[PDB]
């Protein structure tokens, strides 16, 4: 149980960094007037990202 | 030049954002979607528009929102050539220097949020969001965007939301 | 301008496509073989030019064919050089920015798909295919060739067959 | 004169109390603190204001808040003066008689409660809370305040909130 | 006409149904007692009038309520004579035929429902709920009732609620 609880807590932070990195790619994924952010993407690759 | 400014504001489909009442900031389109400042409660004076639901962008404290094509058709043209000088917006001409834009003392308060500022062909080179008082001036915080397309949000330090 | 231009469309031999008496799209000859829209149905306005087989491009919507070296003397002139401003067609002029046609609103229905856009020194740079709503304008879908001789197509999202 | 007394009453920050977009009442800031009558619902029409916490009297129906010291440097002006003769408030002159204020009918209605009774002076005498029909005149119920600074509100038997 | 129409409906006691400073619909009296259309929300432009408790009647969209005497004086006069020919309206004439009322197309949109059709005299012969495009024109639905006192309802198929 020990051990479970251990995984379940390195799960849960692993989740709440990948949300926090999605979070800040998105940042620069905001409207930044152009209507077309390919190649924002196309760079950092954070998760689901450029088609191409 | 401040007439042909407020006038292409005003042809360009541009809405403040109305609570009980109040005039509480603006939002605009450019680049055929909507951007809205975060801090800003209420809704656009728009009621196509406000059937768009947003999303958030706490880094930054803004809003964006898909506009459909029909109504992308007229929207505000932005450029990424920013020279220094001086621009125009709503409340008269901002000077560019060092990368930041300032306007004189007693221009800009609470519920400015959302005016763009203007080039000499029209087109959008910055967004208003905030300010700090600054002596004889006022330095405007404001975001812009590089022929890369890099968001760079420039905040004085201890910027009061305006 | 406008007279110019139909007077060269004119002079070039250029053909509607005739079905059932009735104009469904417009086919011409450039860079000395014929090229027509897949997605128009019907045969050329010309006997001799029907006489020949066309293959087709599912990909692009688009046919062509060989066209006699007697009757490749005179087709349209193609170039590569295609800087942001202004060109002209059949139904007046055309706006070029960011990369894509735009026409005011108004101009240009089902049926005039194959009209080419043309230069200042009457050079072919794309032809154009259909269309859609786009407010105060419309957008249109065309075809433009690079230097380096690659075929790109510009559609909007959810185009229109004009 | 009634000129005057508007022009005082819109000069000192005065704000009438929106619910909906409707006026139900008014509150005013005297001797630096706001002051609302309890049984008007809504929030004052001053966002700095409304950040500002009330305190309940039901006894008398009204409610209280600190003003900010930079707030209260413009308020009104309150006299212990009180003597028989005639006063001026938002909708035109009040008697007062008998230790009573009464005003012709017809004047005042419901949605006007908060409305202050100011002297050739321009000083505050009494606040008006609510009436009842007295025939050719209508005797308002207000409070007001003796040298010694005791409280006491004068309500006419079946007064109606006004 | 339209001018005698409009200075009757005027002095006549109605009153718009105002939601958040807006223009939602209209309701009227008629026979001394209150109807309003049950598909546009909002509270009579009446405090008084407000204060009295409606019922519903789901198959009609529509609701009542009981006026008292004193306000019962003076309402609408109803008819029973409605002979083929024109009528006179808030936005201008309307044309009766074959039992169906129809105006002219860009009369009546969205917030008419309420507005009642008045005959030569002066009297009410309808009440405009809704509306459809017709082309030329546009078909208003619309209640009616016959000297028996039976209550019909007209609705084009597909009728939208104006």
């Amino acid at each position: 149980s020990i051990c479970a609880a251990i995984a379940t807590v390195s799960v849960a932070a692993s989740t709440w960094l990948f949300c926090r990195s999605r979070v800040a790619c998105l940042t620069p994924y905001r409207l930044t007037p152009n209507a077309r952010i390919p190649f924002c993407l196309a760079v950092l690759c954070c998760a689901r990202t450029a088609r191409a | 030049k401040r007439q042909r400014m407020v006038m292409k504001l005003e042809s360009d489909k541009t809405f403040p954002i109305m609570l009980e009442g109040k005039i509480n900031g603006y939002a605009c389109v450019v680049g055929g979607k909507l951007f809205r400042p975060m801090h800003v409660e209420g809704k656009i004076d728009n009621d196509v528009l406000a059937a768009l639901k947003t999303k958030k962008a706490s880094k930054y404290d803004l809003e964006y929102a898909d506009v459909p094509q029909n109504m992308r058709a007229d929207t505000f043209k932005y450029t990424h050539e920013k020279p220094q000088g001086y621009y125009s917006w709503h409340h008269g001409a901002v000077q560019y220097e060092n990368g930041r834009f300032t306007v004189p003392k007693g221009v800009g308060a609470k519920g400015d949020s959302g005016r763009p500022i203007l080039d000499n062909q029209g087109r959008v080179v910055a967004i208003v969001l905030g300010g700090v008082n600054e002596g004889s001036r006022t330095a405007l915080s404001v975001v812009m965007w590089n022929e890369k397309g890099v968001t760079v949000k420039y905040t004085p330090e201890n910027c009061e939301q305006w």
